[PDB]
């Protein structure tokens, strides 16, 4: 499909830092 | 809610992943049968 | 029940593309070592 | 061991449709 | 308490095989592009 | 970074197991 490398780097950084704020918001 | 939510983001994440190695797969693939055939 | 059953699939999700990453690194890594010998 | 790449892309696609079922029923 | 310490384990595993998955795909590249390039 | 294959695949292991036991412990 339209995915490539860069849009895939982009992609993965999103969601981990979605993530990150996700698990921090839940130690609190 | 914060962990549901944790996990649907990982997934996306899995899902790149798996994306990402089922790309490299065919390329070493292509990369090893370029050499063989040479 | 439903996200510790998601974490557990998600774990084996995880060492599918472990093996899958080792087995690329070696297959790679072969190439390269084929090319440096030629 | 036993596992190839076809065995692999199995496995992979059943996980994930689990984790996907299992997801949306805590949606609910 | 156990599912939230998962979640954080398993998203440092995500990072890893990220990590590794973008060094392979540097390798393959290059390599690809030796071939090319020869 | 400082990161290696050898390095990498001790850190995989180490949180493996971890996991491994969170989930076990939370099964009880």
């Amino acid at each position: 499909n339209n995915m490539t490398w860069m849009e895939w780097d982009r992609e993965i950084n999103n969601y981990t830092s979605l993530i990150h704020s996700l698990i921090e918001e839940s130690q609190n | 809610n914060n962990l549901l939510r944790a996990i649907e983001a990982q997934q996306h994440l899995l899902q790149l992943t798996v994306w990402g190695i089922k790309q490299l797969q065919a390329r070493i693939l292509a990369v090893e049968r370029y050499l063989k055939d040479q």
